[PDB]
């Protein structure tokens, strides 16, 4: 029941997927997806992989977890979310972080453990995919190739400084100092009109502080494809990735990565006449996972 | 001021019709004098605990109204 618009995912059924792979995962079954059962350990994978990795993300304390979409494949239960994962990258990836807390709290509250849940419900979880098929370098990426997850390789030539990103503005009132604090949603600000008070109504008391902003990191980072297969004639192609948050400052120059993320397109700015835009879309990778 | 402390007749002065009305009056100050009797209170800091309940609520800067916008006020039944 309750598709999303545009996308072919249901919150409640996916969640269901997710939770029943996280339970019964054993690393048997990539085992056997991977034709490797002569190598099958009887350790290993009798214990339950991802159980036993958000137990230590739970005393280590981290909030980021890796996926592996092959093991996602390997499930039976879960392989049309490995599809769903692939053509639909932001819905799911968040439905797997709702999963990934309610599981965190769910294993805290089931076993009764004395550690508190003050932490682990205030915390943000992350997922972060990876071995998402295969690479298709980017001269084979269709327009309708757009948002879905791509797996690239390559050289890291240059990486740009750390470049703040807005995510709250603090717009503030100059008669009344009706400072509000507005939050930016796909990627627009909306300027209140008036002083938003009803008693004092001044449209030019608005004068955004710069300052007193909260800003974020993003840094963009020049990748040069080495892709497996390369069509006759074609010289090397520079893609640019765009990191967010914690992976900020992690690839260095020189650096040989495989990366995995979103692929994007931005309407570029003629700048010849302002908010004029060309109707040429620039490419970019937005990253979830660097290996 | 004027407390029946005029000391002299007053023609357009409620306080002056206070004495032949003997409708009673006292001073501010008298005022607490009595309320001495009565003594009603005035009313009836922790600079981190200030710090980490902004946490909280965000800044407490706001516009001392019934609006906003960081909560759903009700409206319908
Ligand atoms: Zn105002």
């Amino acid at each position: 029941l309750r598709i999303i618009w545009g996308t072919n995912v249901s919150i409640q059924e996916c969640t269901t997927n997710f939770r029943n792979f996280l339970m019964s995962f054993k690393y048997k079954f990539r085992k056997i997806l991977d034709e490797r059962e002569e190598f099958i350990n009887n350790t290993t994978d009798e214990e339950l992989y991802y159980i036993k990795q958000l137990n230590e993300m739970r005393e280590l304390g981290t909030s980021n977890l890796n996926l592996d979409a092959r093991n996602l494949l390997a499930y039976k239960q879960t392989e049309d979310l490995y599809h769903q994962l692939l053509n639909y990258p932001q819905e799911v990836i968040s439905i797997m972080d709702q999963t990934i807390k309610d599981c965190m709290v769910s294993l805290i509250v089931d076993n009764n453990l004395d550690y508190d849940l003050d932490e682990i419900e205030t915390k943000f979880y992350k997922v972060r995919p990876y071995n998402v098929g295969s690479c298709k370098g980017m001269r084979e990426l269709n327009p309708n190739d757009i948002d879905k997850l791509i797996n690239l390789k390559g050289l890291v030539l240059r990486s740009t400084p750390v470049i703040p990103d807005m995510k709250v503005a603090f717009f503030k009132c100059n008669v009344c100092d009706h400072t509000m604090a507005v939050e930016i949603d796909r990627g627009v600000i909306q300027e209140p009109a008036r002083c938003e008070r009803i008693d004092c109504n001044e449209p030019n008391s608005m004068s955004l502080i710069h300052n007193r902003c909260s800003f974020a990191d993003k840094q963009v980072i020049k990748l040069q494809e080495t892709p497996d297969f390369v069509p006759d004639g074609q010289t090397p192609h520079s893609i640019s990735l765009c990191v967010y948050d914690e992976l900020v400052d992690s690839c260095r120059a020189g650096d040989r990565i495989e990366v995995t993320g979103t692929f994007r397109s931005i309407p570029i700015r003629a700048n010849s006449r302002q908010r004029v835009l060309k109707s040429l879309y620039k490419t970019y990778v937005d990253v979830v996972h660097v290996k | 001021r004027s407390v029946e402390n005029i000391y002299l007749l007053k023609d357009t002065d409620i306080l002056s019709r206070a004495k032949k009305n003997y409708m009673k009056v006292w001073s501010y100050e008298k005022a607490a004098r009595f309320l001495k009797n009565l003594d009603v209170d005035l009313d009836h800091p922790t600079l981190s605990n200030l710090l980490h309940n902004e946490k909280l609520y965000g800044p407490t800067d706001r516009d001392p109204r019934t609006k906003r916008d960081d909560i759903h006020y009700f409206k319908y039944p």
